[PDB]
């Protein structure tokens, strides 16, 4: 919650604004960066009738958890392994989003150092 | 101000009503009973400091600033007893307080469900319709000229008279019908 | 719920409260112990007695009837008048 | 019932005022009518405009719910000042000061919600990234056309 | 009982059954389900300009 | 009030129960019709265009 | 026998109402500590929140200039 | 010292703060006794009809009947045109008519100018 | 299909049968309240089978069984929607209603109009199940006005009392001012989407839905007692305690919230409507939870409690987390009906005592009522792993860890503190300390109706939050990564509310009398809003 | 005649309502429309017997 | 029908907070008249009532005991 | 029975029951109980009713209105021809209302039947719905409560003059 006091009381240019970001290119600084892999097929998660907010890159863990909960009824306490797999992969996706935000912030720090070097050198 | 028998409140009556309201709003402010009891004797000393005040100017002025002390030092929501006006049960059972004259319009088969009650009720109606002219002639001989002064009704005097205007005072419905 | 009251019960409870009062002795106290002429009480003590009756039986006596109950038996009769006991 | 116990035109002489105050069954010095402005009151008295909630509840009234008597000259807005309606009872805090408190609190809270919308809070994360061109067919894109490549990489 | 068994009051049941017949006819024949013109534009003369 | 409600229930049910039983017996024994295509040459009656028998009787008798 | 009305004193208690109140209080604390032992994570936290300052420039792709 | 209570129309002044309650003068005694007299007369005359068993009907209240006649019958002969009645009848008789008239006329002219320019979203409006 | 739709309609027709039984009577009954109670019992047991076969298969359907009317483009059929919302809320409401009516067989035993009371209360249950199963806005307007009119007839139950009639006319005034916006919404949907059915509204997916969502926010403001249209819920406690207990805690007052939850595919595409819902919910949950703290009538306090929880529901719809809001409905039903039943058993055992300043000494004297009231208050605060945890803790965690108005989030947390404050205020001034009630003790709670009726909601308030939050299938992605100071925000604010209100409770025993400030005078007169707007606006 | 409450309030209404829903409601189009059952990879269809092929092997995180 | 009253002599205020009030009124020269009318609220079975932190922990004892027994049974149950 | 060609319903695909857990579900036992206690006696009563139907079989018919000349070929102020034109137009207007209702039934049934993937898997029903609403708005909207074939013809002619002007000003 300190970043609100860094963007509201400090400056806003070195803080990446969430509504339009990433503004740096993703290949800028990553030599040979690989694409993200979707495990669950589009026809599979169309058959699985997942919610449009639920159709992120890791829908396959949720498909396995819903298949478990359908297949373990009337036991509603037999699917904690699948739920923990899905929640940990959502944790990893949240950490990847944090890394995207911190990537944008440290690259704005890089551009700040670039413009300060230009203002102090030429 | 506005009372049936008396036309006003005396100074002493104002002081007693202020003492009663001050203790009730104190009990509102001072919820627990030992704390209320401690501040109640403190307030008792506060009112009994000026018990013997013979100057009626000074007594009425102490009443006036005591009213202002009460008006600044009251609670917005006092404890109202529920069957008292402002309570959570005042005039609740008036939906069951059916008056007595509706028994006269019953079908005679369901008067024949309570035979002894209506046989006992007709002698009440008999006693009322014989006592009515006796209490009218009791009122018209005792009341002074120009209308009565007080709303205090007189009682019965003879051995055979019932007190005047006694029907809706006796035959009022109960508080739990 | 709402237990039915009698004149005997009202009498015994009012006298039981008045025997828990410190400016009234429990040996001179009778069913007609008049509070001003006999028991040596203030009118302020009368107001406290009627307020103890209200806190006792759980209904507010108005001031035009509070200022006139001068004996315990008038209090028994007024609570019987407002509660309809021995129905 | 007949004409002279039903209201008439505006009283202008004092003896007509006395007869009218005898009609409404009140004192002549207590009798004050509405002013003859043409708004349609006639000889009807301008009562002191108090609500019926203010009256003594413990009295043996004639009309118990209305707190009113027989023969008492009723208020013009007696239907309006019933206890199921408008009350004129005194409150602890003044009317001006209560209006100031309520309007100041309302304007303060609405201003603070406006400033909080102006300065929104968030969490230090990126956007929630979705495959298949940010779910193009699932959000309702047409299959015959083809969107731009919305591709997200590994971090 | 009389209002309950009115013989197709204002032909609404007929209209639904006829709409079923027409949509069944013009879904098989590749026709549009409803023209934007209520009448044939070949049998309407426009005012000249 | 109870006398009015008892007579209300009686004078409604007095023809309600026979009409309900008659409609029930029509639906069981006579019954709903079946939609047939119009034969060539056959011009039906106006009451023959309706599915329920009571509707057919209303169209045939009164309407 | 029903509860006799009493005067200025503590009312009569049935055995059954007191043992039911104690049984449901103990059942509440059994449920609270039971889920506190089996879950322990819906209250405290599930997954360790990383520190964004401790991330290296290699894994975030920050070329030095 | 203390906050003086300010009386309002919708929240009046209490009796126990009003300065006319502590008047013990003789004309106040005469007024309270005459109001007691008229009130006791009305109470007694009411309960002479209210308790009579030969009466089986409505104790007519000439106060209540007088009020209902004043609310409905005695309006017209005392209605006189002046500054006050004519101005308040102009503002509260045809005023809000003019307000809602120009509101709805402006709204419908704006919507009609939008529709005959084809600017208004009317894609599924077919129930009118 | 064959079993699901069958038991679906059997529950509704079964609930309509005792209305026929009371309308076709000749005799005086052999306990017609037992008849209505057994009907509701078997209706719950019937309706749990569609719940189970929705938890297993995820099966939903529409019963558009009876064609009613066709206005040229609008085939109005009797259309029922058996979705997750209906499947979860119908057995919850039947269970809570069955508890309230076995409460009412005891508490309303002194009534000769007991059959009329149970008739009205079953009519309310039928109109609410019309409201929660409606697949079109005309039938939802039927259920809406049905709960409004039965709110009138049950607030004005003891009808000779002027206060009940005034509170009922007030309740109708605020509900119809909400109906202005509801009719605005229905008018927008007919003129723009040519339907009242929910399916075509969700399929067409309108974008410029600012006006119908402002209409729905006005409707929820009228029904769920939000700010501006709240004061009928304080006044509405002048009806019977089972009326407030059933309707204005768990069943009626959630219907505006339930209306907004029904249209979440319209709220999820409008930031303006969600900002209005978030601002209005935070304003309501500050104001009502503040005004709860300084009251003495226990039903006023529990009414402001349930209005603060409805403002929390409006918040957690405004953060676009609708299934947690519906879980908060299905959570809040159990313990708030149980807290009203405990307060009503305190009312009955102390011979119509609703005031907390004449209570005390009921810890040992009423042990089961004190036990269940502490359990209901802890479930209201958000005690770990009660029923209130699985909704309200996740609501606080998803409100902190999302894009939110900052000031609205802070008001939500101040409300979270005030909940613990009035919860331990009820526990202290009602159960703890020493007695303050008058000297004739008629403390009794030994009826199997009362004991079983509080017992079933007690089993619910313990286990049902766990059972529901692990039986329902998920619908969004739960945010389950947040730091220690942000995961533990809710419990820290809750414990601070506990400790600060305990210090307030310890200041009630010190022998010093302080003159009341403007804060207590503001909050005790309900924020002055029933003082101004009830004296000025009818005068205008 | 001990539990005739259930017989006259469920079992006869289940008869009436199932006769209604079976021979007058399902006989009409789109009256009872059902959300189609949720299909997962690896399932067996009861209608065709066509088995849905399973998911790709996971990039295991743990 | 005839209800038996308790004794008016057994309700003495000594040992109660009414006696503390009597001390704090004698500290500035007063006297309390209504002590025994209120002294039943601080005696009998209603005296020595619990505070809030213990009224929360009602059932904590046997709840934690059955919790320990159930933890032992489930840990000996997995083996 | 209705026609599936005017009310399209796709082939349903239900999953095979896979009990992984050792507890049985209540739903199979309740389905057996339903299928024995309720589904069989109702079918018996229906077979008795069907036999009483088949002992007296009779038929009703869909009424066929042969096409009379419409308002474009009726003389001005000649009521014997434009009466039949107006009755033809009113029957066609009522049938078009029910066509729009049928396509709405298709749309709502598709939205429910596809569930959460409704926005993807009902583009054809939504497209047909938009087309039939466009045609019905072009054909019958804004005619007023005194709608007739004259009002419909005048609206069509104003639409055709607008179309002709917009086409001619594009050349
Ligand atoms: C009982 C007496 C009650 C009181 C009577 C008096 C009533 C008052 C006076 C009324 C006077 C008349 C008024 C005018 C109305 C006239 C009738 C009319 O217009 O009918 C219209 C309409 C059309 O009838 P139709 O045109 O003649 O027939 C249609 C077809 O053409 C043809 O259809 P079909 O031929 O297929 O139908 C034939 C039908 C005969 O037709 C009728 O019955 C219809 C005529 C009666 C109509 C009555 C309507 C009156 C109101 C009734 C409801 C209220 C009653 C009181 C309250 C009760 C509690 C709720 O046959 C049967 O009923 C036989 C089947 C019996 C099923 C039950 C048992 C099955 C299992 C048995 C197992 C045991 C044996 C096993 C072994 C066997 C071996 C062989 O009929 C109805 O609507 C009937 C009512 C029931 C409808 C469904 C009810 C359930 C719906 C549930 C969902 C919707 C509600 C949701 C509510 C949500 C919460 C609020
Ligand atoms: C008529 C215009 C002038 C106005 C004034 C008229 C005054 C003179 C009066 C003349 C007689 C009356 C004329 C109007 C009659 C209209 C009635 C009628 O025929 O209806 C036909 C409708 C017909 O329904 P339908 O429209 O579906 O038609 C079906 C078509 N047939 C029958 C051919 C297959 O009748 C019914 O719906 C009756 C069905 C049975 C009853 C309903 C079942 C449920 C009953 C209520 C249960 C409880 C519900 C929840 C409530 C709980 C408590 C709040
Ligand atoms: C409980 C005892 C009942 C009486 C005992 C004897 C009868 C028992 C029944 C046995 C089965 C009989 C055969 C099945 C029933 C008849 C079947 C049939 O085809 O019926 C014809 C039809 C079926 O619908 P339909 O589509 O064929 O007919 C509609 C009518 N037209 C086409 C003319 C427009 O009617 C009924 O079945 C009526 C059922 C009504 C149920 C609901 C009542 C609602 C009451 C409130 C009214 C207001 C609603 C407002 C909201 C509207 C929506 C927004
Ligand atoms: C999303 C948007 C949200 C917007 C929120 C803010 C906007 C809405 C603001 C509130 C508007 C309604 C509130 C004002 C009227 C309140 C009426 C009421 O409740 O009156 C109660 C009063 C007596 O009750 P009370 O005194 O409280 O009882 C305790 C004991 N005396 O009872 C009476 O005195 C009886 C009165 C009966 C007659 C009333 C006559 C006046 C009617 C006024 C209609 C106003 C219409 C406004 C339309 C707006 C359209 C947009
Ligand atoms: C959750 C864990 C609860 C137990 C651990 C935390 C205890 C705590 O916060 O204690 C503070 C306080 C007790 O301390 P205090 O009352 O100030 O001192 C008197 C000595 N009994 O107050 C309390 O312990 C009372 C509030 C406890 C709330 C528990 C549920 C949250
Ligand atoms: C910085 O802390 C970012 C988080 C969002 C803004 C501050 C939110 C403050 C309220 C939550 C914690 C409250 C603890 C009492």
């Amino acid at each position: 919650g300190a970043h609100l006091a860094r963007r509201y009381l400090g400056d806003a240019s070195v803080e990446p604004e969430p509504l339009r970001m990433p503004t740096f290119p993703p290949d800028y600084g990553f030599p040979e960066r690989k694409e993200r892999e979707m495990v669950a097929t589009q026809q599979e998660m169309n058959d699985a009738q997942l919610v449009l907010q639920q159709r992120d890159y890791c829908a396959h863990y949720l498909i396995r958890f819903l298949k478990c909960k359908r297949d373990s009824f009337p036991n509603f306490l037999a699917c904690k392994h699948e739920q923990h797999d899905w929640d940990y992969c959502e944790h990893l996706d949240y950490v990847k989003r944090m890394k995207e935000f911190e990537r944008e912030r440290r690259l704005l720090q890089r551009k700040k150092r670039r413009e300060q070097r230009e203002a102090d050198m030429a | 101000a506005f009372l049936p028998s008396a036309a006003y409140l005396t100074h002493q009556q104002k002081v007693l009503q202020l003492y009663k309201r001050a203790l009730r709003h104190l009990e509102s402010r001072c919820v627990h009973r030992d704390k209320y009891r401690y501040f109640a004797c403190l307030l008792r000393a506060r009112f009994d400091e000026h018990k013997n005040e013979k100057d009626m100017v000074k007594a009425t002025q102490l009443l006036r600033e005591a009213e202002k002390e009460f008006w600044h030092g009251q609670h917005p929501q006092p404890y109202i007893f529920p069957e008292s006006p402002g309570g959570t049960s005042y005039e609740r059972y008036e939906c069951y307080k059916v008056p007595e004259w509706c028994l006269d319009d019953w079908h005679p088969s369901e008067k024949a469900m309570y035979p002894d009650y209506f046989a006992k009720r007709e002698q009440w109606k008999k006693l009322r319709r014989e006592s009515w002219e006796r209490e009218v002639k009791q009122l018209q001989e005792e009341t002074p000229v120009g209308g009565p002064r007080t709303e205090a009704l007189p009682p019965a005097r003879k051995q055979g008279d019932l007190p005047p205007l006694w029907w809706h005072i006796v035959t009022r419905p109960r508080e739990r019908p | 719920d709402a237990p039915p009251l009698t004149l005997e019960g009202i009498k015994d409870r009012v006298l039981y409260v008045l025997k828990l009062y410190d400016k009234i002795d429990p040996e001179k106290l009778s069913v007609n112990s008049h509070f001003m002429k006999d028991l040596g009480l203030d009118s302020l003590d009368q107001v406290e007695i009627i307020m103890a009756m209200e806190d006792e039986f759980g209904f507010e006596i108005p001031d035009i009837d509070a200022e006139k109950l001068m004996c315990p038996q008038e209090i028994v009769d007024y609570i019987a008048d407002k509660k309809d006991v021995y129905e | 019932i007949t004409k002279d116990m039903l209201p008439g035109p505006y009283p202008k002489t004092p003896e007509e005022r006395a007869a009218a105050a005898k009609k409404y069954n009140m004192r002549v010095e207590d009798y004050e009518p509405y002013p003859d402005d043409g708004m349609g009151y006639g000889d009807y008295p301008k009562l002191p405009d108090r609500s019926q909630q203010e009256r003594d509840p413990w009295y043996d009234w004639d009309h118990p719910d209305l707190r009113l008597n027989w023969g008492e000259p009723m208020h013009w807005d007696l239907d309006m000042y019933i206890r199921n309606r408008v009350d004129t009872s005194p409150t602890p805090v003044n009317w001006n000061l209560m209006c100031k408190h309520l309007f100041g609190f309302v304007a303060f809270m609405l201003f603070m919600f406006w400033v909080g919308e102006t300065y929104p809070t968030y969490q230090p994360v990126g956007p929630k990234q979705y495959p298949y061109n940010n779910l193009y067919l699932e959000r309702g894109g047409d299959p015959n056309k083809e969107p731009e490549p919305v591709v997200h990489y590994e971090i | 009982t009389f209002v309950a068994y009115l013989p197709d009051y204002r032909m609404q049941e007929w209209a639904r059954r006829e709409a079923e017949r027409l949509v069944k006819y013009r879904e098989a024949h590749g026709l549009p389900l409803m023209e934007s013109n209520c009448f044939d534009p070949s049998k309407i003369q426009l005012p000249e300009d | 009030d109870k006398r009015f409600l008892k007579l209300l229930r009686f004078y409604i049910l007095l023809t309600g129960i026979p009409v309900v039983i008659g409609i029930t017996l029509i639906n069981v024994f006579i019954g709903e019709a079946e939609l047939a295509e119009i034969p060539e040459g056959y011009v039906p009656e106006h009451w023959e265009y309706f599915k329920h028998p009571i509707s057919r009787w209303i169209a045939r008798t009164f309407f | 026998a029903h509860i006799e009305p009493r005067y200025r004193q503590f009312p009569q208690l049935t055995r059954s109402q007191v043992i039911q109140a104690e049984f449901f209080s103990a059942t509440m604390w059994f449920w609270i500590l039971w889920r506190f032992w089996h879950d322990s994570d819906a209250v405290l936290g599930h997954f360790p929140y990383p520190d964004p300052s401790q991330w290296t420039d290699e894994e975030l792709g920050i070329p030095p200039d | 010292s203390f906050p003086k209570y300010e009386p309002s129309r919708l929240a009046s002044l209490p009796t126990t703060l009003d300065p006319a309650e502590y008047d013990i003068s003789s004309e106040t005694r005469k007024a309270q006794a005459e109001r007691l007299a008229i009130r006791s007369r009305l109470k007694r005359e009411y309960q002479l009809q209210y308790n009579d068993p030969s009466r089986r009907g409505v104790v007519e209240d000439p106060a209540l009947i007088r009020w209902t006649c004043a609310r409905s019958a005695n309006v017209y002969p005392n209605f006189r045109p002046n500054t006050k009645t004519s101005l308040l009848g102009a503002l509260f008789g045809i005023g809000p008519l003019i307000f809602w008239y120009y509101v709805f006329k402006t709204d419908r002219d704006r919507k009609e100018k939008l529709i005959q320019e084809g600017k208004l979203d009317r894609t599924f409006n077919i129930s009118y | 299909m064959n079993l699901f739709s069958s038991l679906t309609l059997v529950t509704l027709i079964l609930l309509t049968m005792p209305i026929a039984a009371i309308n076709f009577n000749t005799h005086k009954f052999t306990n017609y309240p037992l008849y209505v109670k057994t009907t509701i019992s078997c209706a719950f047991i019937t309706s749990m089978i569609p719940t189970m076969m929705f938890i297993h298969t995820g099966q939903e359907m529409i019963i558009s069984n009876w064609h009613w009317l066709t206005i040229q483009t609008l085939k109005l059929s009797l259309s029922f929607k058996m979705d997750f919302f209906s499947m979860m809320f119908v057995p919850v409401a039947l269970f809570v209603t069955w508890s309230i009516m076995e409460f009412s067989m005891w508490y309303m035993h002194s009534d000769p109009n007991i059959n009329q009371f149970f008739k009205y209360l079953l009519l309310f249950l039928i109109t609410m199940l019309i409201l929660v199963t409606a697949n079109n806005l005309f039938q939802l307007f039927i259920g809406w006005e049905g709960v409004g009119i039965m709110s009138f007839l049950l607030i004005g139950w003891w009808y000779g009392r002027t206060d009940a009639n005034t509170a009922a006319l007030q309740a109708i005034l605020y509900n119809r001012i909400g109906d202005i916006g509801f009719i605005l919404a229905m008018a927008w949907f007919l003129i723009n989407l040519n339907t009242w059915d929910l399916q075509q509204i969700f399929m067409l997916n309108p974008n410029d839905s600012n006006l119908p969502l402002m209409g729905l926010i006005l409707a929820a403001t009228g029904k769920s007692a939000q700010f501006g249209l709240h004061p009928w819920l304080p006044s509405a406690m002048e009806g019977p305690t089972p009326v407030s207990a059933l309707l204005h805690s768990s069943t009626m007052v959630v219907a505006g919230i339930f209306l907004l939850i029904r249209f979440y595919p319209l709220t999820e595409n409008n930031k303006f409507g969600q900002s209005i819902m978030l601002c209005l919910g935070a304003m309501t949950t500050l104001f009502t939870a503040m005004c709860a703290l300084t009251q003495n009538d226990i039903k006023k306090i529990i009414a402001f409690s349930t209005s603060s929880q409805l403002g929390l529901m409006m918040v957690t719809i405004g953060i676009n987390q609708p299934h947690l809001a519906f879980l908060h409905i299905c959570t809040h039903a159990f313990f708030k009906a149980m807290l009203f039943m405990c307060s009503g058993s305190i009312i009955h055992s102390l011979n119509d005592e609703q005031d907390i300043r004449k209570m005390g000494g009921l810890f040992k004297a009423m042990p089961f009522t004190t036990t269940a009231l502490i359990i209901g208050s802890l479930a209201l605060t958000g005690m770990p792993f009660l029923t209130g945890f699985y909704s309200k803790d996740l609501i606080i965690e998803s409100a902190n860890t999302s894009y939110t108005n900052a000031w609205a989030l802070l008001m939500t947390l101040v409300a979270t503190s005030f909940t613990a404050i009035y919860s331990t205020r009820i526990i202290f001034f009602a159960l703890l300390g020493q007695p303050r009630f008058p000297t004739l003790i008629n403390i009794n709670e030994n009826n199997p109706f009362l004991i079983n009726s509080i017992k079933r909601l007690l089993i619910g308030s313990l286990f049902a939050g766990f059972i529901i939050s692990n039986n329902i299938p998920p619908m969004t992605i739960p945010q389950m990564t947040m730091p220690h100071y942000l995961k533990m925000t809710a419990l820290t604010v809750t414990i601070l509310g506990f400790i600060l209100a305990l210090e307030i409770s310890n200041t009630t025993h010190y022998l010093k009398f302080n003159y009341p400030s403007n804060t207590f005078k503001f909050s005790n007169l309900l924020g002055y809003y029933p003082t101004i707007m009830h004296r000025l606006t009818p005068y205008m | 005649r001990h539990s005739i409450f259930a017989f006259t309030h469920v079992l006869i209404p289940v008869w009436i309502i199932h006769y209604y829903l079976k021979y007058h409601v399902t006989t009409k189009p789109y009256t009872i429309v059902e959300k189609k059952p949720r299909i997962f990879p690896g399932d067996t269809i009861l209608e065709t017997g066509e088995v849905i092929p399973p998911m790709k092997e996971f990039p295991d995180q743990h | 029908s005839k209800m038996e009253l308790p004794d008016y002599k057994q309700w003495k205020i000594e040992g109660t907070p009414l006696e503390t009030v009597q001390e704090k009124l004698a500290a500035r020269g007063l006297r309390d008249p209504w002590g025994r009318n209120e002294a039943w609220r601080y005696m009998g079975g209603f005296a020595n009532n619990v505070s809030f932190v213990g009224a929360l922990l009602k059932g904590f004892k046997w709840g934690f005991a059955a919790f320990v027994v159930a933890v032992g049974a489930e840990y000996y149950l997995e083996s | 029975s209705w026609d599936k060609d005017v009310y399209p319903e796709p082939p349903r695909r239900t999953p095979a029951p896979s009990p992984q857990t050792s507890l049985p579900n209540p739903i199979t036992y309740l389905t057996k109980a339903f299928d024995l206690l309720v589904d069989r006696p109702v079918t018996l009563v229906r077979e008795f009713i069907e036999r009483q139907h088949a002992k007296n079989k009779y038929y009703y018919y869909h009424r066929e209105f042969r096409r009379v000349p419409d308002i474009t070929e009726c003389h001005e102020k000649d009521v014997l021809c434009m009466f039949e034109a107006e009755m033809q137009w009113k029957r066609d207007y009522k049938v078009d209302q029910e066509i729009v209702n049928i396509i709405q039934e298709r749309l709502k049934a598709c939205q429910q039947r596809e569930g959460e993937s409704h926005r993807q898997n009902c583009a054809k029903e939504l497209q047909q719905f938009t087309q039939v609403v466009k045609a019905y708005q072009d054909r019958y909207h804004d005619l007023g409560a005194h709608y007739s074939a004259r009002k419909c013809l005048a609206k069509q002619k104003q639409r055709m003059l607008a179309e002709r002007k917009a086409t001619k000003e594009a050349a």
